């Protein structure tokens, strides 16, 4: 009984994909250095 | 004369052009015409109408206007849009004006020649790419220390009652979540890259496509 | 005396709009704002 | 849910008056993704002082 808006749940979702995309680069760097 | 209906239609056009509405099939010429008629018959907006008229390359002569006038105009704009909740650069609107100049000069016929291009309009830029960008970045970044951090019970928060969660599950259940991705996320991301037009970075889909070959790999590894 | 009746009214109008019409959680709004609503009511 | 959630997420991010919540949200999301990708992971917690970017030039 929390009234979570369907619409704003969209934004709640959307960031995650960007963040994951970043996570990819983070992992690559952490495993293989700057270059 | 149904000024009201005319406006009701018209709005959507500018609404889309200004900001990438996840609605579709906005196009029609009649809607444009009614838009122009409304603007003509809206004295207070005649300034905007006469500016938007300016649509010819050899005569591109958008007049100087005092900041006062410009602000009043932006107020008008936002109000009519019923979206004062944010304000967008006049530059965006002028870019859309240049887009409309494209449309005007294009005698596009029965064929649905969707332009599909991201807006190219901009002035006095220099051609740039990731090279120039990187070269720029370093000093602008390193010149400033990061603001702050403090701990707040940071370490590894974790899950809670599955049934508690099932509450929210059931709340969430009906929605077109499978579509939600297009319904905002992807469209907004892809449209965000007008930043490249800002300072004329030549955006290339030719890597943006990489997502596609990327996604295969899960199916490859089953 | 010193009151910002104008902003109190504005927040109160916004409140009452969403509150009595959308019939959904007032997560954006706070007790302080409700209080200022009653202030505006009492003086209005 | 354990968070000081501050539900109006967009306007919270739109506040600018504080950055602690922004940073914490970021970090927590990072941890979330990491623990998704692997079941048993963590990051050193002492401090990672971080940045806010303000303009296209930055």
């Amino acid at each position: 009984d929390f009234s979570i808006t369907e619409v704003e749940a969209t934004q709640y979702l959307t960031l995650l994909l960007t963040v994951e995309h970043a996570y990819l680069h983070y992992y690559i760097f952490k495993n293989y250095g700057v270059f | 004369i149904n000024m009201r209906r005319y406006r009701n239609a018209a709005r959507k056009l500018i609404h889309h052009y200004s900001l990438n509405s996840t609605s579709s099939t906005e196009y029609k010429i009649s809607d444009v015409v009614m838009t122009m008629i409304f603007l003509l018959r809206s004295e207070k907006y005649h300034s905007l109408f006469k500016l938007l008229e300016t649509t010819f390359d050899d005569y591109t002569c958008r007049p100087q206007m005092t900041q006062v006038q410009t602000d009043t105009l932006l107020d008008a704009v936002r109000s009519l849009l019923e979206m004062p909740s944010t304000t967008i650069d006049l530059t965006t609107v002028d870019i859309m004006r240049s887009s409309f100049a494209r449309c005007f000069n294009s005698p596009i016929m029965r064929y649905a020649k969707i332009v599909l291009l991201q807006n190219v309009a901009l002035q006095r830029d220099k051609r740039t790419t990731l090279e120039e960008l990187l070269i720029e970045r370093g000093e602008k970044i390193q010149m400033l220390q990061p603001q702050q951090y403090i701990n707040s019970g940071t370490e590894i928060p974790f899950c809670d009652d599955a049934e508690f969660l099932n509450r929210l599950l059931k709340h969430i259940d009906p929605y077109p979540l499978s579509r939600m991705y297009y319904n905002a996320a992807n469209t907004m991301f892809y449209t965000t890259m007008e930043n490249y037009a800002v300072s004329n970075c030549k955006f290339n889909i030719e890597d943006y496509n990489n997502i596609f070959k990327v996604m295969e790999n899960i199916r490859k590894h089953s | 005396e010193l009151i910002n009746m104008r902003r109190y009214r504005n927040a109160a109008r916004k409140l009452i709009h969403h509150y009595s019409l959308n019939s959904t959680s007032s997560t954006e709004y706070k007790i302080s704002d409700v209080v200022m609503t009653m202030i505006f009511l009492l003086r209005s | 849910s354990t968070l000081e959630m501050t539900q109006p997420l967009l306007e919270i991010f739109r506040n600018k008056a504080d950055t602690r919540q922004i940073a914490a949200v970021v970090f927590s999301t990072l941890a979330f993704i990491h623990n998704r990708f692997h079941p048993l992971v963590t990051n050193f917690t002492n401090k990672m002082e971080f940045v806010v970017t303000e303009t296209n030039d930055t």
